[PDB]
């Protein structure tokens, strides 16, 4: 290993649960301790380490094999997937939240405020007074009712900068993963 | 646009109407529905040049009424998205212009109106002018618009009318 | 601020051409042409760019001349263009040579004959003597740089002992073709032929020698 | 799906002809004279006199001959039957007005010569 | 192409450098992607500066610098004035003092208010078009047709070269 693996997983924590982040630091030996041996220095109960490192193992971080011999539990922390697996996961959320800013610039626009019937500025023609200028609802003849929102006044939002900036030691830090090595 | 295309319409004539003048009938009838409606597919019709066929008369089962798959010339018009027309202002109102095309009618939003451009709700007859009076749109004038989209409902289609391109509304 | 958008200008021409990917391009005068059709540079302003870059630098009153170096090597570059092409060429490499692929092109000026810059030597010095040792017969100099030669001779070392015996081997001892040619490079019994002759000459030769090849590869 | 300015239509839009306001004129004024004929016949409808309202008031080319001949200069050129109708219909003054209606007419043609189908046209309706 | 991205939609500009600036009033790093977001809505406006650039005004650019898209197209625009050449001028001076001058101007255009430059524009039409711009606008027109000349028959002498030593090796 190198200290990009060490510090990627230091930082990797603060995602999930903090009891899985002491966890997650007892990989600061590599030495795959076992799981009863975890018992002994972990020593979180056998149900909550063994959910702990269920949900460990789940986002592809670490490889667990008990052969048979007493049984011990192959504990590992895969460190060449855990580089790949925390960019898709910055790669598919910098995604749903571009995706989430730009589908929500669709609204009806228009309502009445009886009768709470949203229509839609196509329908200018129907809810309108030939006379009075005012727009005025199909079954009911009492609309003033202009838009609950405007528009995305704002910037794109605050929400996607937010997450550049918040994430900016997440990107320094894959900026110092920098591919130190080409090996499998 | 004026496109004069041919179209596949079917009659529905009562069985009352058999005998002499069958074949007219069926072709004063078709004038009847296709005058006076329109589709969004093909836009609004206008008047019918020519009948090109009649097709043969499918009695329906137990129904007794026929169908003649008629093929006929006609001209339509319909609003494409993102043309420029010659547009006809017939009333004036703050939120916004109401304008005829034929059959076509469109409304501009006061959005879409130029920033500069403001309701003369004083003046007896509504109009819009400028500060500098340098161009004025009021009723019965001829301005360009740009349609946004074109937007159908219950055989009528009206659009929107945009203003920012260049080289439109009154000159 | 005139001359410092005028190197803007033609620091962003000269950016995209060699930002170009494509085969190996020789434009001597079309470099200029599109130069000053693209950008809007014409060659006469462009003539005097280095000398107007050394007096306003000068005014400047920089620390020093080091960090702006590579911007002054531009300028040179940018002026010689501009002053002459009739002699010389313009070649774009967006590929390095012993790289497949490679992020830094390069794109090089290369004269083409010496004679253009040795002139003045020649035209103001009377006469100029171009004493060498180990010298390729003589008859290309002259063709080589354009001057009228007076005296051609070829001078023999002469001495009571003869220091020097050079000799020529091209063929081994399995009496094959030794020439290290480009095809014949790849040839492992001439690898061979040239190992064992090292080998016998390492043997018998005094301490000191030195081996010569044609490339690093 | 189909756009005015990038020339795309649906695939009913490419066989039929393309008719003017000057020609449509002509085409309802024959209903029209029809209309006298045969009396006690149904009346027209009142979305039909929208119709002649409209086409009447951009009649450019008031004579019978004058569209005829307009339409055949326009059909020499290799413009789309689009192209033909609004170029026609619009009545730009300048080309970089024209270019600016339509993207798509860019590139077909040379700025110049697109200036002189509005001239030629502009005389002849000037000559009417 | 070197630039992060576009002020708004910095995608493309990351995943490929196809896209290429397009000029307008404003003066703009605009992106293809990004002009049709400008064409939905407003249609020739810019979305921050809301500059009505009626015409869309959007006419294709190659350079990842800003600065200097606008500098080249405003040049583009001033060679149209001042193209007389210099010889015109005996005075060693007015030689390159008119460039100074025409230089300023783009300076002047790139960044402060135009109106006086328009001004004097206007001013540098009416009299220099009497008799002197029109005639370098033949000058430089006649220049450029040798120019091109001048190259073909440069490559028509290599491709002679070419071919007449192949048939002496042949021959
Ligand atoms: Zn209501
Ligand atoms: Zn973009
Ligand atoms: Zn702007």
């Amino acid at each position: 290993p190198a200290a990009l693996k060490r510090l990627a997983k230091y930082v990797i924590r603060g995602f999930y649960g903090i009891e899985h982040a002491l966890a997650l630091d007892i990989l600061i030996r590599n030495s795959c301790v076992k799981e009863e041996d975890m018992l002994e220095l972990l020593k979180f109960d056998r149900k909550q380490l063994r959910s702990v490192l269920n949900n460990l193992k789940g986002d592809k971080f670490i490889k667990c094999r008990m052969r048979v011999e007493t049984r011990h539990n192959y504990y590992f922390i895969n460190y060449r997937t855990l580089v790949n697996v925390v960019k898709y996961k910055l790669d598919h959320m910098r995604r749903r939240i571009e995706t989430d800013e730009r589908d929500s610039t669709n609204r009806a626009s228009f309502k009445c405020p009886v009768c709470s019937s949203t229509f839609t500025d196509l329908e200018a023609n129907q809810l309108f007074d030939p006379m009075t200028g005012t727009f005025r609802c199909t079954f009911c003849h009492t609309e003033v009712e202009e838009d609950e929102s405007a528009m995305p006044k704002k910037d794109a939002r605050t929400l996607l900068a937010r997450f550049n900036e918040q994430i900016e030691p997440i990107y320094a830090l894959l900026r110092e993963t920098e591919d130190v090595n080409l090996a499998y | 646009m004026f496109y004069h295309i041919s179209l596949e319409h079917e009659i529905l004539l009562h069985p009352r109407y058999f005998g002499p003048n069958l074949l007219n009938t069926v072709k004063q009838k078709l004038f009847t529905e296709v005058e006076g409606t329109c589709t969004g597919k093909y836009g609004f019709v206008i008047a019918v040049t020519t009948i090109d066929n009649i097709g043969a008369g499918v009695i329906q089962p137990g129904r007794g009424f026929v169908l003649y798959p008629v093929k006929y010339k006609a001209i339509v018009f319909r609003p494409f998205k993102g043309e420029v027309v010659d547009a006809v202002v017939t009333q004036v109102n703050k939120v916004g212009l109401f304008t005829e095309i034929g059959p076509m009618s469109c409304f501009i939003s006061r959005h879409s109106i130029p920033s500069e451009m403001e309701f003369d709700p004083n003046s007896n007859p509504p109009c819009y002018k400028t500060m500098d009076e340098d161009i004025v749109i009021q009723q019965d004038d001829e301005i360009r618009l740009k349609i946004v989209g074109t937007r159908v409902d219950k055989n009528d289609i009206f659009a929107i009318g945009s203003l920012m391109d260049d080289y439109l509304g009154l000159v | 601020e005139h001359f410092l958008g005028f190197l803007r200008r033609l620091l962003e021409y000269v950016k995209w051409r060699l930002r170009v990917q494509h085969v190996v391009q020789e434009s001597p005068p079309a470099f200029l042409s599109g130069l000053a059709q693209r950008v809007c540079i014409q060659r006469k302003p462009l003539r005097f760019c280095a000398e107007r870059l050394r007096s306003l630098l000068h005014t400047l009153e920089i620390t020093d001349l080091a960090d702006f170096s590579p911007l002054t090597l531009l300028a040179n570059f940018a002026t010689l263009v501009s002053t002459y092409a009739k002699g010389f060429t313009i070649i774009i490499e967006p590929f390095d040579d012993r790289t497949p692929t490679i992020a830094n092109p390069i794109l090089h000026f290369s004269c083409m004959d010496a004679s253009l810059a040795i002139k003045p030597v020649f035209e103001r010095f009377q006469s100029v003597i171009i004493t060498s040792g180990t010298l390729s017969p003589l008859d290309i100099y002259p063709k080589i740089l354009d001057f009228h030669p007076v005296t051609m001779a070829t001078f023999t070392m002469t001495l009571a002992r003869v220091c020097l015996c050079p000799m020529i081997i091209g063929r081994g001892n399995d009496q094959v073709a030794i020439s290290s040619k480009f095809e014949t490079r790849e040839d492992i019994a001439v690898i061979r032929n040239y190992g064992n002759l090292l080998l016998e000459m390492s043997a018998v030769v005094p301490d000191g020698i030195v081996a010569f090849f044609t490339s690093y590869q | 799906e189909e756009d005015a300015s990038q020339l795309i239509f649906p695939k009913e839009f490419e066989t039929a002809e393309t008719l003017l306001n000057s020609e449509v004129h002509m085409l309802l004024e024959h209903r029209k004279q029809q209309n006298e004929s045969a009396e006690d016949e149904q009346e027209l409808s009142e979305v039909f006199m929208k119709t002649l309202n409209y086409t009447a008031r951009f009649s450019r080319f008031k004579n019978r001959e004058t569209i005829a001949s307009v339409r055949s200069l326009l059909l020499q050129k290799k413009l789309h039957k689009f192209e033909l109708a609004c170029l026609a219909n619009l009545c730009p003054e300048t080309a970089e007005e024209s270019k600016a209606l339509i993207p798509s007419l860019e590139g077909r043609f040379e700025d110049e010569e697109l200036q002189q189908i509005l001239d030629d046209i502009q005389t002849k309706r000037s000559f009417q | 192409m070197d630039d992060q991205g576009c002020p708004r939609c910095k995608t493309t500009k990351y995943r490929n450098p196809s896209l290429k600036l397009m000029v307008n009033v404003c003066g703009h790093t605009l992106c293809e992607s990004c002009v049709d977001l400008l064409f939905v809505r407003g249609a020739g406006n810019c979305p921050e500066c809301g500059t009505p650039l009626r015409k869309s005004n959007f006419r294709v650019q190659l350079f990842e610098d800003p600065t200097v898209d606008k500098e080249v197209e405003i040049r583009k625009k001033v060679l149209k004035i001042y193209n007389k050449r210099e010889e015109d001028f005996p005075s060693l001076r007015e030689y390159n003092d008119f460039l100074e001058e025409v230089e300023e101007i783009v300076f002047n255009l790139t960044n402060n208010v135009d109106l006086d430059n328009t001004k004097k524009k206007m001013e540098i039409y009416q009299k220099e078009n009497k008799d002197v711009i029109q005639k370098n606008k033949l000058k430089l027109t006649r220049e450029q047709e040798e120019l091109e000349e001048a190259l073909e028959v440069e490559r028509q002498e290599n491709e002679q070269r070419r071919l007449f030593i192949q048939k002496e090796e042949q021959l």
